[PDB]
Parts: structure tokens; C-alpha cells; sequence
């Protein structure tokens, strides 16, 4: 589970 | 090498590249682009954006599998196996390094300073915030403190306008909030900044969204799922 | 460029490279690795596989998808877009080509003439009837016959040692009967050929499991299923 | 549904 950044 | 080629075809074949999943060549295109002079448009600075953040994303994720190998390489008990893993390591980081100075270097020359309405100067803050958090999330020397600052400032900038000038569902002051929160979380050490600045933009998001219509609520939606996202990861 | 690089250090950073998902950097260090002009082990033949067949199969992806984009804008009724698209696949075409002569260029030079044994051997050339096979699927011009020919040469020729030194399970043999059917259905416009020779490797597979380990039986009837995955697309 | 070649 990765943190998520703007994609 | 792009300076033989018009304008409106670098623009074509990066949103050709972009269909072949080319993302190198699409950020070459895109950087041609920008090299002859004028502005983007609102889609242009996208592609710039889906072009370097696909170069850049397969390089981090690279770099992280790397250092993984070589943190396990200098453990107790480990058995020496050369320099090759520390200088694979390196390649791939001072290529990282590279790409994230080329957009850096557009961003300065002369992007930014040619953007006036809010809409592209947050974007193009917000970038320039993002690719020295690229560069910090691999410095270790005497420049990192100010990478890292940098890094900030940029974002604090993107942030002071967005605030002003942009709804607070604005998807690209979504994606700015989203971004300086994980660069609290990971790369300033203030896990608590970080959450409280998610938990804030998603909750006036949400205070916004009965003024928009049906496809603007699903752009910001999205967004917002994405903080709850981190917000769930960090609580 | 890989020249002042150690052989040993060139197949440890291609291990690396692999791990790191990195399949340009890793066909330049195993063809690094092969250039020192030492014979290739069985592992390092499939590091040298696998990094060519990633590149050249990212490179093929990308030209389908711009030969169908050109396709659909030459139709009646298309407007004019210009020469872009096919410049840009013809851009992807030119890279495609040059992996594709610099694999054969490999085998050429020397894989091929040092390889005695039946593993090598085979391998070897069933990988020179695959890249003359990837260069047919984008030829058009004078050439395009004996292309064709030339693929058909080399898999003819792997084919003819295989059935006389390896056992019908051997891995390298059903790989090259895979491939070798798919040359004959999609290149050669030979679908009888291609059914024939898949439901024969199969079936003569299927006789000589018996013969074999757990693991060599996991090996074998993982190729004979996409054996069987040809022959159930193809009837 | 791509017919299958030795990957
Ligand atoms: C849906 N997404 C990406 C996820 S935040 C956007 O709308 C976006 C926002 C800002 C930006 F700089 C680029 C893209
Ligand atoms: C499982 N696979 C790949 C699918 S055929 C092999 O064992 C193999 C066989 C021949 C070759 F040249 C490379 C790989
Ligand atoms: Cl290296
Ligand atoms: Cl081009
Ligand atoms: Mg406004
Ligand atoms: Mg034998």
C-alpha cells in the first residue's frame, strides 16, 4: 500500500 | 534536436507516443515544444506533465528497487559482492537527476515566468515542487537541506495562489495539496503537517462540490479519494 | 561502451537490471557481456533472451499501435493529418530494426559458430529465425521475400537439431516449435503448417512426459499449454 | 485474445 501522489 | 520540427507536429507525436505508451519519446516531443518560445495551452502543459512523470516514475521505481538491493548488501552478515550494485545504483540515480534538471531547466527557461493566470503558474509551481522532491527523495549531501527547501518554496508558492485564485476543488489545487502533503509526509519529516493539510483540503473540496456540475464533481471526487486514500495509509 | 567492464560485472548488473524492471539497460550490459567473446551459459543465453525479447517486444507493441493509427487515417472518408503519423512509425520502425540487426549481429558474431552443443545451438537459432521473423513483421520493400526466407532458414535449421539431440519436452524445442508455428500461421500465410506443426510438437510432448521430474514436467506442460492456446485460437 | 509466442 504506497501513498499516493497526483498521477 | 527537435528544432527542425513544427510546433503542432512535436504536439502530434506526443500525443502519438503517448498512445504507443512511448513516454521518453513523448517527453522529448513535449520538451521540443517548449523550446520554441510560445506558451502552453492547458492540454499542452498535461502532456508535458503525463510525459515527464512517466519517465521519471519508471526511474524512481528503479532507483528504489536498487537501493533496496544495496541497503541489504551492508547488512551484518552480508556477503561482499563488489561495487556493482552501489555504481548500478548511481547510473540510474544520475539519470533520475538528469531528468528531473532537464524539467527544472523548462520550468526556468522560460516557463514560469511567462505564466500569469493561475491555472498554469500553480501547474507549473506545483511541477517544479514536484522535481526537486524527486531530487530530495534521492539526495545525501551537502545540497539536500536546500533541495528539500526548495522543493517547499516552490510548493508554497503554487499554494498561496491556489488558495487565492482557485476554487478549493480545483483539480489542479487538488493535486498541488495532494502533493505537498506526501512531500510533508516523506521527504520533511512532519507526518502530522501532512495530514492535517489532507484532512483540510479534502473537507472544504467536499463544502464545494454542490456548485459544480456532474463531470467537474467527478474530476475533484477523484481527487479527493485520493487524500482519503493517504489520510486512511497515515491514521 | 561496456568494454572496460568486467564480464562477471556486466552479468551481475544485468541481474540487477532485470530486478529493476530496466530491459534497455540490461540488453546493453549482456551485449557488453557477450562482446567479450567467451561462449554464453545457459543462464546468461536467457539473460541475453530476456532482454532483447523485452526491448524488441515494447518497440513491436508501440509500432502496431501506430501502423493501426496510420491504417485508419488513409481510409476514405479520413481527413488529411499530415505525414506525422507515418514519420513517427517510421521512427519506431527504424529503432525496431536496428535492435533486431544488432541481435542478429550478435549471433553472427560469434554466438553462432562456437555453439557445439544442441542447447546452444538451438537457442541461438531459434533466436535468429525470431528477429528475422520481427523484421519481416514490418517489412514491406524489395526484400521482404528473403526476409522471410531467412527466418524460415534458421528456425529449419533449430528444428533439425532439436529432433535429433533434445527429447520432445525439452523446453528450447517447444519454444521453437511455438514460435516456429507462429512464423508459419502469421508470416509465412501457412495456417495449416502452423496448426500441423503445434498439434504435433504437442501431442509428441504429451508421450514423453512420463520420462520426466515434477519440475521438468511443471516446465514442459507450461509451453504446451500455449501450444494449446494457438491451436484453440486457430480452430 | 493474441496468439502466443515463447516469452
Ligand atoms: C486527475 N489528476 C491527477 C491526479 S492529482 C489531475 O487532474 C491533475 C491535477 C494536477 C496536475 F498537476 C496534474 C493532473
Ligand atoms: C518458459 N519458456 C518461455 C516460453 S517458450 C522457456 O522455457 C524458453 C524456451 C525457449 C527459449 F528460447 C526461451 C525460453
Ligand atoms: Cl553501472
Ligand atoms: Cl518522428
Ligand atoms: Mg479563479
Ligand atoms: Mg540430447
Amino acid at each position: 500500500r504506497r501513498r499516493k501522489s497526483c498521477q | 534536436a527537435m528544432g527542425s520540427m513544427e510546433r503542432a507536429s512535436l504536439i502530434q507525436k506526443a500525443k502519438l507516443a503517448e498512445q504507443a505508451e512511448r513516454y521518453e519519446d513523448m517527453a522529448a516531443f513535449m520538451k521540443g515544444a517548449v523550446e520554441k518560445g510560445e506558451e502552453l495551452s492547458n492540454e499542452e502543459r498535461n502532456l508535458l506533465s503525463v510525459a515527464y512523470k512517466n519517465v521519471v516514475g519508471g526511474q524512481r521505481a528503479a532507483w528504489r528497487v536498487l537501493s533496496s538491493i544495496e541497503q541489504k548488501s551492508n547488512e551484518e552478515g552480508s556477503e561482499e559482492k563488489g561495487p556493482e550494485v552501489r555504481e548500478y545504483r548511481e547510473k540510474v540515480e544520475t539519470e533520475l537527476q538528469g531528468v528531473c534538471d532537464t524539467v527544472l531547466g523548462l520550468l526556468d527557461s522560460h516557463l514560469i515566468k511567462e505564466a500569469g493566470d493561475a491555472e498554469s503558474r500553480v501547474f507549473y509551481l506545483k511541477m517544479k515542487g514536484d522535481y526537486y522532491r524527486y531530487l530530495a527523495e534521492v539526495a545525501t549531501g551537502d545540497d539536500k537541506k536546500r533541495i528539500i527547501d526548495s522543493a517547499r518554496s516552490a510548493y508554497q508558492e503554487a499554494m498561496d495562489i491556489s488558495k487565492k485564485e482557485m476554487p478549493p476543488t480545483n483539480p489542479i489545487r487538488l493535486g498541488l495539496a495532494l502533493n505537498f502533503s506526501v512531500f510533508h509526509y516523506e521527504i520533511a519529516n512532519s507526518p502530522e503537517e501532512a495530514i492535517s493539510l489532507a484532512k483540510t483540503t479534502f473537507d472544504e473540496a467536499m463544502a464545494d462540490l454542490h456548485t459544480l456540475s456532474e463531470d467537474s464533481y467527478k474530476d475533484s471526487t477523484l481527487i479527493m479519494q485520493l487524500l482519503r486514500d493517504n489520510l486512511t495509509l497515515w491514521t
